[PDB]
């Protein structure tokens, strides 16, 4: 089929900014492209058509270029409604294809996260799971590596995180790594850290917990 | 016409000749003694042009028996066409005088039962508009035989992108087309007259671009209102 | 006004069929190809196929020909699909949007196929450790189905309040945590309690969060 290569995934940018937004069709699909946008919860929003044309009600911000593979999508001056996902969409050949996405968020300063380790609940050990919670709070940007090592031990598998959205206010994330082990296996050790590893922070900050504390 | 061949002379004789300062401009088709329905855009640009009808024709400049050529004496586009859009592209023509009817020619009946044509009907499209891909334009008439597209396949945003109404119809535009110079002209099926060709700034033979045409059955009221 | 009205959220176990239905108001139905896409949780966008209206027609996508069927009742101006002999992959959001003219697309239909059953969740705490500024929660385990909503103190602590969104695990339950931070000198003086209200088992917990 025909591929629509969207690059790049994810973009940073500041409000007032001009964006490219760019796509890449495997083979001619002349000007038969689209662009949508769709924000979190939401319904996708067509924006472009025909690769040029504006849908009536989209600001002229908004604009599509391109004949043939390569598509690009502009925003001229980056307004706060435009932090999205934008996806271009080929309606040439069957089937109609659409592209991987491109979020858009809003770039700021290098914050570190405040790092917490969580110990599991005495209710939760009552029955046989127990649930590790190693939470990073308000940090930019999103690339953080949580590697658990349980008694100088390095984890795989048994842990799974969670990152909230872009906030509304200071613009910053959160995640929230929980690592889960049966009761058996937990009163096997003693130590369980996180070695969180983000841009922000000069050396790799690792948080402990000793069971019995 | 792209991917027609020359029509047998004066074997329709409701063909009329829009014309513009003496030259062809658009097709037409005697709907009445003294009326002759085509497209209203033909005018849009015309400016104080001299109107005049070609009746009676097959070659545009040879000498014909039947050849007539009929000032006009009032214009009638349909009051909703506007140059912006490609609805309500219809336009009646009143002669000067009544046309002298004879085996060249006769007024054609046209549709007035408001149901679409079944798709891949063959229908027939005359006219003296570009026969190549190179823009020119022929002496003697052209005609072509095209099927009939329906309406949500040429809705798809590949081709007109939601333009074709409920008023409107497409026949299919690969290798055989209706170009620029026939507009106005007739589209007929069935021998009866069930549209009248809008193809404006449209390029032509083009598959991924059908060819419009206008459906007379929808403005039956109007025709019958400028006729009374 | 032009609106295309999808069917309600479905919650399907993973050997059935389910047939969302989609009707069109403010413009001729047959006019227009209806399409439709699919979106599964935090994925992108697929094409599935469509319909004409006026003959019947379909064009599909290969992955989806086999189980996938498009219907079309031109009497109440409705475009149906009806995914059947569903699976877990075919969890996802299903939409139909007009192929022609302006860019109209339904609110969308969630289809949720699992073989777990409707549960409300168990609240756990996540207890502060206590220097100048501490962090304390709520882990929300083990909840079928989506959503779960999350407040602290009965909307009076609004601040430094981050729920996380819901993550499905090999259990096939959803599982939250809501965290909240707050000065260290704090604790013990003001007591906090997170509300947590599962809907459609109708369960409501209200957790206390103590060192």
């Amino acid at each position: 089929d025909i591929q629509m290569t969207q690059s790049p995934s994810s973009l940073s940018a500041s409000v007032g900014d001009r964006v490219t937004i760019t796509c890449k069709a495997s083979q001619n699909v002349d000007t038969d492209v689209a662009w949508f946008q769709q924000k979190p919860g939401k319904a996708p929003k067509g924006l472009i058509y025909s690769a040029s044309s504006r849908y009536s009600g989209v600001p002229s911000r908004f604009s599509g270029s391109g004949s043939g593979t390569d598509f690009t999508l502009t925003i001229s001056s980056l307004q706060p409604e435009d932090f999205a996902t934008y996806y271009c969409q080929q309606y040439n050949n069957y089937p109609l294809t659409f592209g991987q996405g491109t979020k858009v968020e809003i770039k700021r300063t290098v914050a570190a996260p405040s790092v917490f380790i969580f110990p599991p609940s005495d209710e939760q050990l009552k029955s046989g799971t127990a649930s590790v919670v190693c939470l990073l709070n308000n940090f930019y940007p999103r690339e953080a590596k949580v590697q658990w090592k349980v008694d100088n031990a390095l984890q795989s598998g048994n842990s799974q995180e969670s990152v909230t959205e872009q906030d509304s206010k200071d613009s910053t994330y959160s995640l929230s790594s929980t690592l889960t082990l049966s009761k058996a296996d937990y009163e096997k050790h003693k130590v369980y850290a996180c070695e969180v590893t983000h841009q922000g922070l000069s050396s790799p900050v690792t948080k402990s917990f000793n069971r019995g504390e | 016409i792209l991917g027609g061949r020359e029509a047998e002379a004066h074997a329709r004789p409701y063909m009329a000749s829009v014309q513009l300062n003496g030259a062809h401009l658009c097709g037409g088709v005697l709907v009445a003694e003294q009326w002759v329905l085509s497209a209203a855009h033909c005018l849009e640009d015309a400016a104080d042009g001299k109107v005049q009808v070609l009746l009676g024709a097959h070659s545009l400049s040879q000498p014909e028996p039947s050849k007539r050529l009929y000032d006009v004496l009032r214009a009638v586009p349909h009051p909703d066409s506007q140059p912006d859009t490609i609805d309500h592209d219809l336009l009646l023509l009143q002669l000067s005088e009544k046309a002298t009817l004879g085996p060249a020619v006769r007024p054609l009946p046209w549709q007035r039962v408001d149901r679409d044509v079944a798709p891949g009907t063959l229908c027939d499209v005359a006219g003296w508009g570009i026969v190549n891909h190179a823009g020119r334009r022929p002496d003697s008439l052209q005609h072509v035989l095209l099927p009939v597209l329906d309406r949500a396949t040429c809705n798809r945003r590949t081709h007109h992108d939601g333009a074709i109404t409920e008023r409107l119809m497409c026949a299919e535009s690969n290798r055989r087309d209706s170009c620029k110079g026939d507009s106005g002209g007739p589209l007929v099926c069935g021998g009866v007259l069930e549209g009248v060709v809008t193809s404006g700034s449209r390029v032509c033979g083009n598959r991924k671009k059908p060819g419009i045409y206008t459906r007379v059955a929808s403005y039956a009221a109007w025709i019958d209102s400028v006729l009374a | 006004e032009v609106q295309l009205v999808q069917s309600g959220a479905e919650v399907k176990k993973p050997g059935a069929s389910v047939k969302v239905s989609c009707k069109a108001s403010g413009y001729t139905f047959t006019s227009y190809y209806m399409y439709w896409v699919r979106q599964a949780p935090g994925q992108g966008l697929e094409w599935i196929g469509e319909i004409n209206p006026t003959s019947g027609g379909t064009n599909f996508n290969e992955k989806f020909k086999s189980r996938a069927t498009l219907t079309v009742d031109t009497s109440t101006s409705t475009a149906y699909l009806e995914l059947s002999s569903l699976r877990s992959e075919d969890t996802a959001v299903y939409y139909c949007a007009r192929e022609g003219g302006f860019a109209y697309w339904g609110q969308g239909t969630l289809v949720t196929v699992s073989s777990a059953s409707t549960k409300g969740p168990s609240v756990f705490p996540l207890a502060p450790s206590s220097g100048g500024t501490a962090a304390l929660g709520c882990l929300v385990k083990d909840y079928f189905p989506e959503p779960v909503t999350v407040s602290w103190n009965s909307g009076a602590l609004t601040s430094g309040v981050h729920t996380f969104p819901a993550v499905l695990q090999s259990s096939g339950l959803y599982s939250l945590s809501s965290v909240v931070t707050v000065p260290s000198s704090s604790l013990g003086t003001q007591t906090y309690i997170c509300n947590v209200n599962h809907k459609p088992s109708n369960t409501k917990v209200d957790k206390k969060v103590e060192p």
